[PDB]
RNA sequence: UCAAAGAGUGCU
């Protein structure tokens, strides 16, 4: 009659080769596969806890680092290895974190360093150029000798000095041409080829703390004034532009690489806020993890994930649709938070504080930094995805959201939780008798006035 | 029959804004054993990437 | 099974499942619980003392105890 | 990734089993042929022929869709992934075998073959990137360069590209006196065509080779001066005026060649 | 920024493709190093596209002085252009920063490298040595240098069968 | 809308990309048919089948003939590859059929009812009279279990990795193999446990029991799911078909009755058996193996709603609508003591107190296995790490559930005496206070929501 | 020999 068998291909399954590779027969019928839910949960679930004793931070630090407080830190936006790094004690150094030693050592200014900024002046490949602005009332540009290329073979040293009537206490440069802003006593804009300052911006008579050029809209200038007060500027037209008074002081500010009208600002209040530049009447996000006041804040160039530095001993780094922090970086030995910023290859936070160390700190603690295999790759972006998927299961969020943090900062948060609370029930009890309260949205009671409004 | 709490979610994962849109999710799998190799290779794909060793240069001009 | 790895080791743990002297051990213990089970039980009633001392007996008589105890 | 290979044959079974050509257990057998094949090329001790083995394979399977195409469907091309399929797939098998070995100037022979064969379906610029590599490989081998001067002067009489592979060649491997003679033949090979051209165009109404020819000499006796030395100079006297006599004599010999070279030309003087 | 390599063999010259730039940030930290060293780890780094081997014994000396000098011969003159190229500015590795120079004067287009970063690849292309030629005719290279090494030696004292 | 359609759109995707997988699966199953509709797949002898097969596939067909301890309980290893036969009287050996090698042999001169491998061919357990036993590879027993006690049916979870035993003790011993430890002790409170199986999509154990009632069970769960009686007598063997879906049952009054999981529904009730069902089994293809006595028949296309799929013993004058047996076989002066599918194989095992033998039936073996899952050709190096990967994915207990699916959804001195007295006073005072604010959420709502008297109402 | 367990080498 009519009969097959299932019948097994002895060859096909098992090879005549010892080197060949057994072909790996697969059918996806659901019912070879149950327990697809449970499955990926323990995969999940074991996923979590590998994050946790794999989450290795710290690589290293910048050779000796300096000798007094460090508090200014440039990135090079056009070379990876190379960063300009200063400190109150009047020295300046230029280092290649590649080796992890420095290219040269430089005593610039008498007085303390209060903005250092990496420029390629266009005066009118082997030498890079930095520029330094101190309380003692000079601008100084210097020329660093670079093994980036071999393409020549010097005049390393001071080459341009820039005498300023009062103290300066912030520097940038303009990404596309060498004109580069100065914040003193008045925020002026200055040019290489000239020693004097060119343009002379200045809403009034308040100082300007700090000041950060645009990079997409490069036209664009924000700056920081001790009133209290974050002064929009535009060069197109050469006059300030907008200013809104905040409750506290703001110390930094970053613009996002991604997005040209959104920045994001270091403040006094424990808090980060997130602008929107078109209409400042609000932020657009708050970051509220810290619990001393941001020295410093810095955009990712993947312009998705903001770093933080804040007095207590601590960096914080958020995601930027995300009001708190995800991780947290600390150590003994780092006193006092007052600079934060990124490999611009978005991979590592180079950090500086007033031990005089600067710092090397991974963006991701559980990634490393091989090469891997296509295999490899695929497993690593398969648990991403899958704790990605099972975030808020209780057992993932424990493992997941449970940090070692100093006993200083979670001291601080367990006060800090019990104001608020001690507030909250006191305007809550207010709410039962007075008629007309207006609701303060947390994303305006931050902002006092604006001078034009909308 | 009660449902175990251990195993619930406390609410809605990102990026998805409904409830409804968490469950249908969860009914797709992601694990290769029901998924082909290279149905797998495009929801296995993360949002974000790099190259290592580059400069990530922000945004020019559009 | 195969040695697990480094990170399979912490992962999971204690899955290793699946000359003996259990019996003697037994006997050892048994013994000891006894005498525990006699210490319990006041000092002056006569009973244990003649079964305790029965006890030291016995194990003398073998050469567990190579001295009266 | 085996698995790879194997899901990017599935769109195209469907569409054989959908027109009728391959039966679902016909198509069955082809893919166990194919990923017995896969599996052997992506395993250790994977050698040339395995690739040959597996082209070879395709092509059959080519075939035979070609003649059901017109069997059951009476169709010469049905509009569908299954024409350009396999024609696509073996380009795919190539590429992975010259890249595995590019020591095999055979496997380079038939994938060009291959593809020279294909004109309408490959460009002829995907042809100059093979040999680009091909060439870039292998720079001392003079019967590559030949070859694609060749495939221009033939197929595209292209004589500005033909005359830079020569030209490029004799900077490469000056040594070899046969590359001197084909760039001399193939100047003439020019020379007498535009002749021919000039007479046709009033019927319708050279020493640059020389140049060729004396600056061969000069590299050849150089080169065969630095071999039969070595290293090192050549310090008896006796010896130095024999190596010249070895060249002499090897630059006697080729002379000659090119003064046969020059008979088989009526047109020049 | 690197893209091309330049190693440079007894048998011949051989020129290289990055198809992968190694974290210069993390060049110093172990995994990144293991990489060097594990031939698996590196072919993903680099992959091999010329070799041109040298005529003979004669010509072999001539470029083993000529790169002792940081001279560019006209056989190394003929693989960089062959393959760099014309292009803003492509960038090579070369071991030497002293060749660097000779190299920018014949090709204006490409830019050299000798950074550490450089030094690293250079450091594992000698490692693998014949096993990352894909199995291409390079001769022995261990004898080929012994060879060389008596022929490059004896060159500078002027020795002689005398 | 619209992120609700991509959703759906992704999900149409895979299955789309699952639809592709199935044309990369290498074989199909087996199939009988007949060329003439005269000749019957009932008719067919198993004598004329082993003819048509090849010389391998008769190889394959194993019988072995052995008195000494009958009868004996034959077992299918998961992956199919490894065979354990335990005799009554008490002789076990493992062996692999294909191979021809003996793996580990036991002459126990002990009343043994059931046994089985637990994760590999290599670990494996034979339960003893009033004991369980659990036997090394290589035979040496690496320990014995006293809190199981006395029972005839053995389980095992594959990716639970726990062992459940059934007594008439009522107790039912959960342990997992793992852990090395028991997960939780419970009584059914239905007495003994005659039927034992166990159901591979949720891994809900099912039991009979005298009344009939079939209680399933789970580790973490006290109080059985549900509880359903099928048959008026007891159920002495209880099968689950491979997807899950289809339950089918043997009381011991003849009657039988094919049951859905899901919608805990019958399908189908026979009663016109000649005797009670030794015992039942269902293949992966979904096929029902029932023998009885001596003669064992088989139907195809059982596990359906429609009523014409109802088995049916031979037919009604040839009624289409009747379904007659795919195969009918019958071992003269035997007996079938228990029914076993041969897992990834075109086979069927029965066992008898003769000895143990395999009939061939075409569409009986799954046609196409998956590797991941289970391997026949997994060489020793890769089963390590297949118990190892399979380790470190263990399911925990407590994720037994009705439904898979379901899971993962979205819901001194006096100072300490009078310091006592201060958190009191503190603590009445907010429960004062509450009060207080409940009062007004009161007056909130209520607000929200004779002619003399009213003269009068003002004092 | 099989049979179970280790420790290195080659290579994707």
């Amino acid at each position: 009659m009519k009969i097959k068998t299932i019948k097994r291909s002895a060859d096909d399954y098992v090879p005549v080769k010892s080197t060949q590779e057994s072909q790996m027969p697969r059918n996806l019928n659901p019912e070879l596969h149950p327990f697809e839910r449970a499955r990926e949960y323990t995969k999940a679930l074991n996923a979590t806890k590998l994050e946790r004793m794999f989450a290795k931070p710290f690589v290293g630090q910048l050779g000796y680092g300096h000798r007094d407080g460090v508090y200014a830190i440039a990135k090079n936006y056009g070379s990876l290895n190379k960063l300009a790094t200063g400190s109150a004690d009047g020295v300046i150094k230029y280092w290649n974190m590649s080796t992890r030693e420095e290219f040269v050592s430089f005593k610039a200014h008498y007085g303390l360093v209060t903005g250092l900024c990496v420029t390629q002046p266009r005066f009118h490949k082997s030498q890079n150029f930095m520029l330094s602005c101190s309380d003692d009332k000079t601008v100084k540009l210097w020329s660093i000798n670079v093994d980036d290329y071999s393409n020549k073979n010097n005049e390393e040293g001071l080459i341009r000095t820039f005498d300023g009537e009062s103290a300066f206490q912030g520097i940038d440069s303009h990404r596309e041409n060498s004109t580069f802003a100065t914040g003193g006593a008045k925020i002026h804009l200055w040019d290489v080829n000239r020693l004097k300052p060119v343009s002379d911006l200045s809403w009034g008579a308040d100082n300007i703390t700090s000041l950060k050029f645009n990079q997409n809209e490069t036209d664009i200038l924000a700056s920081t004034g001790s009133d209290n007060s974050i002064v929009l500027y535009d060069l197109r037209t050469n006059s300030p532009t907008q200013k809104i008074v905040q409750t506290m002081r703001t110390n930094a500010i970053c613009w996002n690489p991604m997005e040209a009208f959104n920045f994001v600002t270091a403040n006094e209040d424990h808090n980060a806020y997130y602008y929107d530049m078109r209409n400042l009447s609000r932020s657009l996000n708050v970051f509220k993890d810290h619990v001393s006041a941001v020295m410093d804040v810095d955009f990712s160039p993947t312009g998705d994930e903001i770093v933080t530095g804040s007095y207590d001993k601590s960096i914080r780094i958020y995601k930027t649709n995300h009001g708190h922090s995800r991780e947290i970086y600390h150590t003994k030995r780092m006193q006092h938070v007052f600079q934060v910023k990124y490999s611009m290859d978005s991979k590592y936070i180079i950090s500086g504080s007033d031990d005089g160390n600067v710092r090397l700190w991974r963006s991701k603690a559980w990634e490393r930094s091989n090469v891997k295999t296509t295999r490899e790759k695929n497993k690593l972006e398969y648990d991403e995805k899958l704790k990605e998927r099972f975030r808020h299961m209780p057992e993932i969020k424990r493992i997941s959201r449970h940090r070692h943090v100093p006993q200083v900062i979670k001291k601080a948060q367990e006060i800090k939780n019990i104001e608020l609370s001690s507030i909250k029930r006191r305007e809550a009890n207010e709410r039962r008798t007075r008629k007309d309260m207006p609701y303060i949205s947390e994303r305006k009671k931050q902002i006092v006035g604006t001078v034009h409004k909308y | 029959n009660k449902k175990n709490l251990k195993y619930q979610s406390s609410a809605v994962p990102f990026p998805f804004e409904n409830r409804e849109q968490y469950e249908r999710s969860l009914r797709m799998p992601i694990g290769q054993e029901w998924t082909s190799r290279a149905s797998h290779q495009e929801l296995i794909k993360p949002r974000i990437m790099t190259k290592p060793g580059q400069v990530i240069d922000p945004l020019k001009a559009p | 099974v195969r040695k697990l790895k480094h990170h399979e080791q912490k992962l999971l743990k204690k899955v290793d499942f699946l000359e003996d002297y259990h019996k003697y051990n037994r006997i050892c213990g048994d013994i000891r619980r006894l005498a525990n089970k006699l210490s319990l039980l006041p000092p002056t009633d006569p009973f244990r003392r003649k079964h305790e001392q029965l006890l030291l007996d016995k194990l003398y008589a073998m050469g567990v105890l190579t001295t009266k105890s | 990734k085996t698995r790879y290979y194997l899901e990017q044959c599935i769109p195209e079974m469907d569409d054989l089993v959908e027109k009728g050509l391959f039966t679902k257990n016909e198509v069955s057998l082809i893919m166990k042929k194919r990923t017995d094949f896969e599996h052997r090329l992506n395993s250790r001790g994977s050698s040339i022929n395995d690739y040959i083995k597996y082209i070879n394979y395709e092509s059959n399977v080519n075939k035979l869709r070609a003649k059901r195409c017109k069997r059951i469907l009476q169709v010469k091309k049905t509009n569908s992934l299954s024409d350009w399929s396999i024609q696509q797939r073996i380009g795919f098998i190539y590429q992975r075998g010259t890249n595995k070995f590019p020591q095999d100037l055979k496997f380079w022979a038939m994938y060009l073959n291959y593809m020279k064969a294909r004109g309408n379906q490959t460009s002829y610029k995907k042809i100059h990137n093979i040999y680009n590599q091909l060439l870039k490989l292998h720079p001392t081998n003079v019967d590559i360069w030949i070859s694609c001067a060749k495939y221009e002067y033939e197929v595209h009489a292209n004589f500005k590209s033909c005359r830079n592979i020569f030209q490029n060649g004799l900077r490469f491997n000056p040594d070899v006196p046969k590359l001197w003679y084909e760039y001399v033949k193939f100047e003439l090979n020019f020379i007498t065509k535009l002749i021919n051209r000039r007479k046709v165009m009033g019927l319708i109404n050279g020493d640059i080779a020389l140049t060729i020819f004396d600056v061969c000499m000069k590299t050849l006796g150089k080169h065969y001066i630095n071999k039969h030395k070595g290293y090192y100079a050549i310090s008896d006297s006796k010896m130095n005026i024999e190596l010249n006599k070895e060249t002499l004599n090897y630059l006697f010999s080729e002379s000659l060649r090119y003064i046969k070279l020059f008979d088989e030309f009526l047109d020049l003087e | 920024p690197i893209e091309y390599l330049l190693f440079e063999e007894p048998t011949g010259y051989a020129v290289f493709k990055v198809k992968l730039q190694q974290d210069d940030i993390g060049s110093r930290l172990k995994e990144v190093q293991e990489q060097i060293n594990d031939f698996g780890a590196f072919t993903k780094l680099i992959e091999l596209v010329s070799f041109a081997p040298f005529k003979g014994a004669a010509e072999a000396l001539e470029n083993a002085n000529d790169i002792s000098e940081g001279l560019v011969s006209e056989s190394l003159k003929a693989i960089l252009d062959l393959n760099l190229p014309k292009a803003k500015n492509i960038t090579l590795a070369i071991s030497d920063k002293n060749l660097g120079p000779s190299i920018k004067e014949e090709f204006p287009y490409v830019d050299c490298i000798s950074n550490e970063l450089a030094q690293d690849l250079i450091r594992g292309v000698r490692l693998h040595g014949e096993k990352l030629f894909k199995g291409l005719q390079s001769g022995d290279l261990e004898r080929a240098q012994l060879g060389l090494g008596h022929a490059y030696s004896r060159a500078k004292v002027k020795f002689s069968v005398q | 809308r619209a992120g609700l359609k991509k959703i759906d759109e992704q999900y149409k995707k895979a299955v789309s990309s699952a639809a592709a997988t199935d044309y990369l699966l290498p074989e199909s199953n087996g199939y009988l048919e007949p060329e003439n509709e005269l000749e019957k797949t009932f008719k067919v002898q198993q004598s004329e089948i082993k003819s048509s097969v090849d010389v391998s596939t008769a190889n394959k067909a194993l019988d072995l003939s052995l008195k000494e301890f009958g009868p004996y309980h034959i077992k299918y290893a998961k992956n199919g590859t490894h065979l354990l036969i335990t005799g009554r009287k008490g002789h076990v050996a493992s062996m692999d059929w294909r191979k021809g090698q003996l793996r580990a042999e036991l002459f126990l001169n002990e009343t043994c009812h059931s046994a089985t491998y637990l994760q590999n061919e290599q670990y494996f357990a034979v339960a003893q009279k009033k004991y369980t036993f659990i036997y090394d590879h290589e035979g040496t027993e690496l320990h014995r279990l006293k809190q199981h006690i006395e029972a005839r049916h053995l389980d095992f979870l594959p990716y639970h990795y726990l062992l459940v035993t059934a007594g008439e003790t009522g107790w039912l011993k959960y342990h997992d193999v793992s852990t090395g430890q028991l997960v939780s002790e419970l009584r059914t409170k239905a007495g003994p446990t005659m039927a034992m199986a166990q159901n591979p999509w949720n891994a809900v154990m099912h039991l009979g029991h005298s009344n009939g009632t079939v209680s399933l069970w789970s580790p973490s769960m006290p109080e059985p799911l549900v509880k359903l009686l099928s048959a008026r007598g007891p159920v002495n063997s209880i099968a689950i078909d491979r997807s899950g879906y289809y339950m089918a049952t043997t009381g011991a009054d003849r009657s039988m009755k094919i049951w859905d999981i899901r919608n805990f529904k019958q399908l189908h009730s026979v009663e016109s058996l000649p005797t009670p069902g030794t015992n039942v089994s269902i293949s992966d293809t979904g096929l029902l193996a029932l023998s009885r006595g001596p003669h064992v028949t088989l139907w195809k296309d059982a596990l359906k709603l429609s009523g014409d799929s109802k088995p049916c013993f031979g037919s009604m004058g040839g009624n289409p609508h009747r379904n007659t047996p795919y195969m009918s076989h019958l071992f003269a002066g035997n007996k079938v003591e228990n029914l076993g599918f041969v897992p990834f194989e075109d086979l069927l095992g029965v066992g008898h107190q003769t000895g143990i033998t395999n009939l061939i039936v075409p569409g009986a073996g799954e046609a196409n296995y998956d590797a991941l899952e289970l391997n026949p050709f997994e060489t020793k190096k890769q089963r390590q790490e297949q118990e190892v990967r399979t380790l470190l994915n263990k399911l925990p207990a407590d994720t037994i559930t009705l439904d898979p699916n379901s899971i993962g959804s979205v819901d001194s001195g006096l100072r300490s005496f009078l310091r006592k007295k201060t958190q009191n006073v503190i603590d009445e005072r907010k429960l004062r206070v509450q009060k207080q604010l409940d009062k007004e959420k009161n007056i909130r709502k209520r607000n929200h929501q004779d002619v003399i008297e009213e003269a009068l109402s003002r004092f």
